[PDB]
């Protein structure tokens, strides 16, 4: 299950 | 002893090439692609059998809609980037590859990096919970990061990502066990007073195997083109001794595989 | 910039008029961008698939182009190359070993 | 015994760097830098002030004309190897190394041999007159040059004109060969991990050859040392360093010996 | 194919406000195409000149040398790019005063 | 004094 992006860089 | 892994990788590209996504994201079981979501297509979907059983819909569903998600951040990372190295158009490229590795079941390896150009940019740290600056730009990312979310990754990397690996290795158990015998041929051609000796090996799974020229039963100058993927999840290798012309008969391929009780013997015929 | 390194080969042990899928591979190569053809007598072949693009832990990309194809004896397969890293494209020929 | 060396090494390249040019060509009298072409200033030039001084006009005019000839070949030689390798494009290099070498003015050696990609292509066997092919590429250069009988002429130059200028440059650059210059030698120590390397550099000698050595209690001390070989400063003079590990605290059980064609006594240095 | 074996150097004994050359030097190395730059606090040094040879066994050579003044408060350094490596080498210049 | 090149490899 891949992992949800939680902010930006 | 029982060892799987779970790898994701993700690639952001200002220029895929004609006709392609700039976004993809793929994931692996034990190096098999099981899974694939792109910016054209917008969807996850199965690149195995087995995960196209035993899957319910809502697994489908809920990683499009995180996908869809991340492409978003991910669109606005590689902008950002270009933004924050003062870039205009051009080359640019961000990949990202995280994911767990377990043995007897249990978890010994959770990981996550990324690339900026071709060059680590940040690594987590599951230890210390702390993201390593590779590079100056990944400073401010550092920072924005570790002042959360570096628990919320951990998390991921021990709890999500380990208890997902095990439900896969149930689901695929027979498919990633299984094994594909090589299909080998000896292939030899004269030239220039060199006679130049070919052991290909065809249609293996798994991936690692060991193919050696033997000259008179001692392990040998030998050339080897490492192991090369096919189409449909088996590989292909193969390896070349320089010999001269005549002595042919004191060569012999051996093929070491996990399909193999015994190692194959192939001669020049 | 790393240049791709290049091999073609058949699924099968070739032999002519026997049904067969032949590959080409490249590898350790950046940027992702790539063009990768398989030609027969000079003409690209129909058919061919390209897999998901993939990179290694090194962070360097890969692509295997395939196409399902029965052997002629007389012609000449091979593959044609463009990267970035090179100005002209690289043509690898296919050894049919028969 | 007198002896001298002229040694002349051409590079072609297809990627020699940006603003850099594609081909060079130089000239060594006793392995010092003596005339440069290439072909972007598209002219023999003087790199030491005694050639300059001693040549007349004829002599770079002359070379020049032969270099933008032989530049013009070389572009084609470059190109036909490609080809001939069935390589398009990438980076590719041709090199060629000739000249002679006498002995109180008597010939000793006479040479011509060419690389391609880093690795032996051709030579000339002066002795039989013929090339030898290295690899098998080079076995149509070895029949077309054999058919053309430029064995003969290729002898006429090492054996005649090569060792003939080369007597002459020997005598225009006579006091500049000969001259000595004395190395400024530095002993330094630096401490790190439980061990203490010590260097000792010598700076600025000339001629070439140097022996520079470590001392423990007296004797001379190989295996535990470590040169970095002899490097040039590019103002005609070179440079050596040498290390050893010691155990901390033992530093003055050793010492530098540097023995040198301009220091009648070997030079002894300790860290101070 | 064969990578840059670099070294470091001033063409003197270096002591702090005395006018000197610095010198590195890469040696062992082909294809011929190679970067090497002078620097000063992780900065590229002013004024630097480029010699260009190969020896006996084929493999090029390529000094850099520029004309400085050290200071005791910088470090000095010579950054190599090469295709044989990943990543562009820096050599440290040891001052040795 | 240089060699003066004669035919192509």
């Amino acid at each position: 299950w891949i992992i949800r992006n939680w902010e930006t860089v | 002893m029982e060892l799987h892994t779970l790898r994701y990788i993700r690639t952001a590209m200002t220029d895929p090439g004609p006709g392609l996504p700039w976004y993809v994201d793929v994931g692996y079981v034990d190096g098999e692609l099981f899974v694939h979501y792109n910016s054209t297509a917008r969807r996850y979907v199965p690149r195995t059998e087995w995960i196209a059983a035993k899957a319910d819909q809502q697994y489908w569903d809920g990683q499009t809609q995180i996908g869809q998600g991340n492409e978003q951040i991910d669109r606005e990372n590689l902008g950002i980037l270009q933004r924050r190295y003062n870039q205009t158009g051009g080359s640019h490229t961000v990949q990202w590859m995280y994911g767990c590795d377990i043995l007897e079941g249990g978890p010994i390896r959770g990981y996550y990096q990324m690339a900026y150009d071709g060059r680590d940019f940040t690594a987590f740290d599951k230890g210390t919970m702390t993201f390593t600056a590779a590079v100056p730009e990944a400073v401010p990312t550092k920072r924005k990061w570790e002042e959360g979310y570096a628990e919320g990754l951990k998390q991921y990397l021990e709890e999500t990502c380990v208890e997902w690996l095990r439900r896969y290795v149930e689901y695929g158990k027979a498919e990633l066990g299984r094994r594909e015998r090589p299909e080998v041929r000896v292939w030899g051609k004269e030239a220039d007073g060199i006679l130049t000796l070919s052991c290909r090996a065809h249609g293996f799974y798994p991936r690692p195997i060991v193919v050696s020229w033997l000259k008179d039963g001692a392990v040998r100058d030998a050339h080897s083109g490492g192991i090369v993927p096919n189409g449909d999840g088996t590989y292909h290798t193969w390896v070349t001794i320089d010999a001269q012309p005549g002595d042919g008969d004191k060569y012999q391929c051996r093929v070491e595989h996990a399909s193999l009780p015994q190692p194959g013997l192939y001669s020049w015929e | 910039d790393l240049t791709p390194k290049v091999q073609v080969y058949s699924r099968f042990p070739a032999s002519a008029g026997t049904k067969n899928v032949l590959n080409c591979f490249a590898a350790g190569f950046h940027p992702p961008k790539i063009s990768i053809t398989l030609m027969k007598d000079g003409v690209p072949m129909e058919g061919a698939q390209y897999s998901d693009m993939s990179f290694n832990d090194d962070w360097t990309f890969q692509r295997l182009v395939h196409a399902d194809f029965t052997p002629s004896s007389g012609s000449t397969y091979a593959c044609k190359v463009e990267h970035e890293t090179l100005k002209e494209p690289q043509v690898y020929k296919w050894d049919p070993e028969f």
